[PDB]
């Protein structure tokens, strides 16, 4: 995260942290129930094989209740292109379910229409992760979180550089030294709607971290829904 | 009626259903008695920070 807030006790307990061999974070995840782990299609070609960690705020002074659990099966998107950054977006059933404790807890699925509707609509959104603090430095031991206000599609496509597809969205802001960058991807993107957040985004990529006139591109979560059912039925 | 004056009045989900505004929760929550208020059926649910 560049220039964030930290995730104070309790509050973020849908982040997902996708861990390497040597124990590193290397990409994000969210929380969607005690077996299903959302997160970028694209984060599976970043490590040989990896685990997915939970309840976890400092990564050096073991806190209260984080816990580490292994892939069953890894569901990418049938389209995802490598190229286009195009269908980011995956889901992990893991082997042993997940206890849901302070710190660890899943984030609600909305529907598309009401979620399109109203939840992204409102004026900002929250974005959270491990990965850097700031472009060219170090990952972040910390887990901080965003609030990223959304951006107008029209204003968003004219910014860019690359295709924005129908499975995208931006949101961040033009110069304001605010927004995801790596070690964030396939982290959550959250909308607060009465004191209940719902899965809206999927951090999926961005040109630099934070650069004016450029915004943090997150995958369209809505659009997918339909799909994101069906995998947790397994398939 | 109208999801937009303010969500219908819903916690969560609001739908048109019919004639008239028809409120839902996500799953892991039941339909209050008052067909607006969406609550918690585990010690758990989603959406919400741990405390
Ligand atoms: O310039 C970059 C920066 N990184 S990054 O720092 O780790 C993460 C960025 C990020 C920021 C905010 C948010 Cl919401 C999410 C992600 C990714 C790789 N590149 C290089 C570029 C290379 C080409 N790209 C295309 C995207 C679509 N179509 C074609 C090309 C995107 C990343
Ligand atoms: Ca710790």
């Amino acid at each position: 995260i560049v220039g964030g807030q930290e995730c104070k006790d309790g509050e973020c307990p849908w982040q997902a942290l996708l861990i390497n061999e040597e124990n590193e974070g290397f990409c994000g995840g969210t929380i969607l129930s005690e077996f299903y782990i959302l997160t970028a299609a694209h984060c599976l070609y970043q490590a040989k094989r990896f685990k997915v960690r939970v309840g976890d705020r400092n990564t050096e002074q073991e806190e209260g209740g984080e816990a580490v659990h292994e892939v069953e099966v890894v569901i990418k998107h049938n389209r995802f292109t490598k190229e286009t950054y195009d269908f980011d977006i995956a889901v992990l059933r893991l082997k042993t379910p997940i206890t849901f404790r302070m710190n660890v807890a899943p984030a609600c699925l909305p529907e598309r229409d009401w979620a399109e509707s109203t939840l992204m609509t409102q004026k900002t959104g929250i974005v959270s992760g491990f990965g850097r603090t700031h472009e060219k430095g170090r990952q972040s031991t910390r887990l901080k979180m965003l609030e990223v206000p959304y951006v107008d599609r029209n204003s968003c496509k004219l910014s860019s550089s690359f295709i924005i597809t129908q499975n995208m969205f931006c949101a961040g802001y033009d110069t304001k030294q605010e927004d995801a960058c790596q070690g964030d991807s396939g982290g959550p993107h959250v909308t607060r709607f009465k004191d209940t957040y719902f899965v809206t985004g999927i951090v999926s990529w961005g040109e630099g971290c934070a650069r004016k006139g450029k915004y943090g591109i997150y995958t369209k979560v809505t659009a997918f829904l339909k799909w994101i059912d069906r995998s947790m039925k397994t398939r | 009626k109208l999801c937009s004056l303010d969500n219908g009045d819903c916690d969560q989900f609001c739908h048109e259903e019919q004639n008239s505004v028809v409120c839902s929760c996500a799953r892991g929550y039941t339909l209050a008695d008052n067909g607006k208020a969406c609550i918690p059926t585990g010690p758990y649910p989603c959406g919400k920070q741990t405390l």
